[PDB]
RNA sequence: UAGGAUAGGGGCCUACCAUGGUGGUGACGGGUGACGGAGAAUUAGGGUUCGAUUCCGGAGAGGGAGCCUGAGAAACGGCUAC
RNA sequence: CGCGGUAAUUCCAGCUCCAAUAGCGUAAUUUAAGUUGUUGCAGUUAAAAAGCUCGUAGUUGGACCUUGGGCCGCGACCCCGUUACUUUGAAGAAAUUAGAGUGCUCAAAGCAAGCCAUCGCUCUGGAUACAUUAGCAUGGGAUAACAUCAUAGGAUUCCGGUCCUAGGGAUCGGAGUAAUGAUUAAUAGGGACAGUCGGGGGCAUUCGUAUUUCAUAGUCAGAGGUGAAAUUCUUGGAUUUAUGAAAGACGAACAACUGCGAAAGCAUUUGCCAAGGAUGUUUUCAUUAAUCAAGAACGAAAGUUGGGGGCUCGAAGACGAUCAGAUACCGUCCUAGUCUCAACCAUAAACGAUGCCGACCAGGGAUCGGCGGAUGUUGCUUAGGACUCCGCCGGCACCUUAUGAGAAAUCAAAGUCUUUGGGUUCCGGGGGGAGUAUGGUCGCAAGGCUGAAACUUAAAGGAAUUGACGGAAGUGGUGGAGCGAUUUGUCCUUUGUACACACCG
């Protein structure tokens, strides 16, 4: 039984796609199969923000952001609940979250 | 797909005559390995009973088939040959002519017996069928 | 399809369906013909003739105006190519990638190209011994 | 649109030129000749549409059409007449 | 490459009238597609067709009526003596009160009906009902 | 090519000469519990398998070999030898 | 397939019943078998598409050329290239087969016989068909194969020459003649040209941070690593911080249901070299083509031989843990290796588990390359670029739908299949034994290619359903769907399963 009509990655027309080390447990898996997330979050928690915003010697600062694009594999995704288990109908569905 | 052409006929024959060969049935035939079997391509064969023998049935079932060792005479060629009709092998003995047959199954072990395709059908010129309807005597 | 290639394009020429010169067209035969004539004369081949004669002259197309091809009647004035011009340019072809293979010994691909220039070439060549267009035991090497 | 609503004998002209050009009901050229008009110098020197050329005038003068993938490009300051 | 150009007529024509098509294009057109239609258009299976000269192969266009059930080739062209005829329509046919088998004969291009009348075997083309 | 031999053609054999001849369209070799065919069994059609045996053809008379007689035999209910 | 463990529809018997019947049981071959498939099977997942491409033989190859017409009357009329194929004829022993006749009493047979009775007769009968292939002959020329196929240099009159021979013949020339003699250009193919496009390839070149090492400088008790630790480093400055240099790899982010390449594969700059697809074309040749045994080229990673390099990581190894054990998973240090050159190796779940060429047959919107048209705005340098819109061709794909196919999953091809035939290559025939033995061949080796049998076994296997389980996540009716088990209704659920005695499997 064929799971998915792609086979689990995004390969068409091409043949061999080099692979990324997984940021959890460093696993070799191809790019365009391993689970990808691009993160922006802030380098000062939620919390520690206002403390933060007030320890500032510049009046006019806006707090510096993190961005970082975040590879996973299959297991490490669905460990982390990055991607869950879905029903058979539902996996067609590529739409990002609603 | 599979050669069409008018002029292709050497290719067609060809490749028939090359695929026979994975056909059991053919290959059976057409080896020449049924010539070693004990009988040598015979539907009969005589020998001498050698020694009266008891072998378990298969898993599920739990019986002792009580066959026989035959020596054949035409080869020299130890078989073992089971013994039907419930109290026939009190009718063999040790050193005493038998007419074997096969099993049914052409050379394939039958029912819950192991490694037996051959049955006794005539104990010293006498059918083991007439034996066990006392319709004739072994004799002596 | 392409003969040594996955590609299917069907990009092309389209003849129009009158096979008569235009209204428009009015160079006298002999005058085309003694052109394309001092065209082979310098050296083009006839597919570059049909190219000038199109682009350069008001001769949309010589089979329509004359009622010959081009290379027909350049055999006619004797000075059609020994070699056939397909032929020569697979040649040409072949020898510019061998001379680059001797300079480049690593170039994996381009000998795989070149294996099908090559086969090309014996193709082409085959096809021009039996029409009798080049000599009997022509060969190239 | 749907062929049960058309004749494949007569097709819709309109709808004819903008087939392939080989997948029409007969096949013809979408290229043609021109009558090129230079700025003021006389030279009618037609051209083909598609030239692989660059075409000159015939008194030594600036370039005049330019090869392209497609069609040619007049040089600029130029007029034509399809012929 | 185009192997049998009237293979390629007799299937499209089959997908067209499947299609309930009333108008199938034919590329390229040839003399024994045309013979073939006109067998076909004299026992009525067909209508109207048009060849269309482009100063190439042809093109034919032709009208159907919905009475064709299948039409196919046979290839290879097999040698079909006029006593075949019965164990090919036996073969090929729906039955032995409708459908034809296409013959290049000598005589023609015709269908086996007509070449039991005149005695001539051939080839066959192939077979319409 | 020229002979010899044979009832007669022929490397059938001899002398001389040349380097040919066959082969994946399978030569050569091997297997056959292979004499060939007419035929036989089974077969919707196509086909599969068999064909020692009474008709036709071939071959052998324990195995080889060699002969005499005779129109006709390399005979075996003829001979000679191993 | 199963039965027999105390109620045996199955054993041993009796009774009764059943089938065939003067017969019936038991132990190679045909049928069944469309399970050998030419008719007529398969190869995404059940067995099976060669890793990929080229390529000889073989097999297969676009269209085009004397048609109409009427008359008479189904025949005819009029306006010194072959072969296949087909038609007809002659042959193809008899017996056998099919079949005509015939009341051996019937029949299997046989080739006899029959007749009012007959010194005899019916000339009594003792037919006919079939008979591949190859051979011979007759008619036909649609289809197809092979051979030719613009020095046709064609032919025909007149005028000649030479030779032979009762004027004739043969041979070689001059001059006259005719519609002087060439199918078109395939949405086949090759080649040319044009502007492009590409992470296609080779060579050289540039850059990038990281990492290791070293040098300098600051600082002082930990650093490292894990679930927790430990192995290990460290007051002779570990770890950390800054600067600089060297080395070797590696080319992030951009980066995609995107591109290029025959596949393998290919991602820093620039330059050079040769190559390529698509598009455009009123350029050229004119069938040159498709697929391919033989034979070649390339072919991830690992591996082999030798040189260089050797940062990182890292088989083997050592040690530390965990553990009932732990030759593992986790941690530390690391050898070969990972990088490069030369020479080999030729294997991958080398996969789309789907060979290639060609035709047809749904709709739709994206996207890439090229071209055409229409646009109105550009930190733009009129064109053109950048956006926008509409088309055409080509490419990687995607969505919906069945009118299709399928065992279904699913597939717009895996469709156009019992209404079965476009061309061609490879390749499968229940499961194991077995890709094993042996032989051969290639390779230094590792191994690769080719490749059994004996024997064994009743299933193995595929898809899907329900349930159960998970050290996974969070009850009818009628109607509708499904070939169906089932399902919807009923909105513990979803999910995986090789379990169904149901994980105590
Ligand atoms: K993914
Ligand atoms: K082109
Ligand atoms: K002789
Ligand atoms: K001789
Ligand atoms: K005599
Ligand atoms: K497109
Ligand atoms: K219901
Ligand atoms: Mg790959
Ligand atoms: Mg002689
Ligand atoms: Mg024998
Ligand atoms: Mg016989
Ligand atoms: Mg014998
Ligand atoms: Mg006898
Ligand atoms: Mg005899
Ligand atoms: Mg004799
Ligand atoms: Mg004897
Ligand atoms: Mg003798
Ligand atoms: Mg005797
Ligand atoms: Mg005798
Ligand atoms: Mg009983
Ligand atoms: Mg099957
Ligand atoms: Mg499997
Ligand atoms: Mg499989
Ligand atoms: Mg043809
Ligand atoms: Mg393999
Ligand atoms: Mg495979
Ligand atoms: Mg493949
Ligand atoms: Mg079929
Ligand atoms: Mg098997
Ligand atoms: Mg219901
Ligand atoms: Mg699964
Ligand atoms: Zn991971």
């Amino acid at each position: 039984t064929f799971k998915r009509r792609n086979g689990g990655r995004n390969k068409h027309g091409r043949g061999h796609v080099k692979y990324i080390r997984c940021s959890n447990c460093a696993k070799c898996c191809p790019k365009d199969k391993a689970i990808k997330r691009f993160l922006v979050r802030n380098i000062v928690e939620q919390a520690a923000v206002r403390d933060v915003q007030e320890a500032c010697v510049h009046d006019g600062y806006v707090l510096p952001k993190l961005y970082a694009k975040v590879h996973h594999c299959v297991s490490c995704a669905i460990h982390a609940h990055i991607v869950r288990v879905r029903s058979r109908e539902n996996r067609r569905n590529r739409e990002p979250p609603q | 797909g599979k050669t069409r052409g008018m002029g292709a006929g050497r290719k067609l024959k060809t490749h028939r005559r090359n695929q026979r060969w994975a056909d059991k049935a053919y290959k059976k035939s057409h080896l020449g390995n049924e010539w070693k079997k004990p009988f040598a391509g015979s539907s009969h064969a005589k020998g001498i009973v050698l020694e009266k023998i008891g072998i378990e049935a298969k898993q599920p079932n739990s019986a002792i088939r009580k066959c026989a060792r035959v020596q054949l005479v035409k080869n020299g060629k130890k078989i073992a040959a089971f013994v039907p009709n419930d109290g026939c092998l009190n009718f063999i003995e040790e050193n005493d002519e038998v007419l074997i047959a096969g099993f049914g199954r052409k050379g394939h072990a039958v029912g819950d017996i192991p490694g037996v395709r051959f049955k006794v059908v005539k104990v010293s010129g006498v059918s083991l069928l007439a034996l066990f309807k006392e319709k004739k005597e072994k004799p002596r | 399809g392409r003969m040594h290639s996955r590609g299917k394009g069907i990009s092309s020429s389209a003849l129009p369906y009158k096979r008569t010169p235009p209204s428009w067209v009015k160079t006298a035969v002999a005058d085309v013909d003694e052109l394309i004539t001092k065209a082979a004369k310098k050296g083009q081949m006839p597919s570059q003739i049909g190219v000038l004669l199109r682009d350069q002259h008001g001769i949309p197309l010589v089979k329509s105006v004359t009622g010959s091809k081009i290379l027909r009647i350049l055999k006619a004035h004797g000075l059609a190519p020994e070699i056939p011009e397909d032929l020569y340019f697979l040649i040409k072809k072949a020898v510019a990638i061998r001379k680059h293979l001797e300079r480049n010994r690593k170039d994996k691909d381009s000998k795989f190209r070149l294996i099908l220039v090559e086969s090309r070439i014996h193709r082409l060549a085959r096809y021009y011994k039996r029409t009798k267009k080049l000599p009997p035991t022509w060969k190239y090497e | 649109v749907l062929q049960n609503d058309i004749d494949l004998l007569n097709p819709p002209a309109e709808l004819e030129k903008l087939k392939h050009k080989k997948k029409r009901l007969v096949q013809s050229p979408n290229s043609f000749f021109m009558d090129v008009k230079c700025q003021g110098c006389f030279n009618i020197t037609t051209v083909f549409s598609h030239s692989q050329t660059v075409v000159v005038c015939p008194g030594c003068q600036t370039v005049l059409c330019q090869p392209t993938g497609g069609k040619a490009r007049l040089t600029e300051g130029c007029s034509f007449r399809r012929k | 490459v185009r192997v049998s150009v009237l293979n390629d007529a007799l299937k499209s024509m089959y997908n067209a009238e499947k299609r309930g098509k009333r108008q199938v294009m034919i590329r390229p057109s040839s003399k024994v597609i045309i013979k073939f239609l006109i067998v076909m258009q004299k026992h009525g299976y067909i209508g109207e067709f048009e060849y269309v000269d482009d100063h190439r192969s042809g093109k034919i266009v032709v009208e159907l009526n919905g009475r064709l059930n299948k039409c196919g080739v046979i290839s290879p062209r097999f040698d079909v003596g006029v006593k075949e005829i019965e164990g090919w329509t036996a073969r090929l046919l729906p039955s032995r009160q409708f459908g034809y088998i296409v013959l290049t004969t000598s005589a023609g291009i015709m269908d086996h009906e007509e070449a039991r009348r005149k005695n001539v075997g051939g080839k066959v083309l192939g077979f319409f009902y």
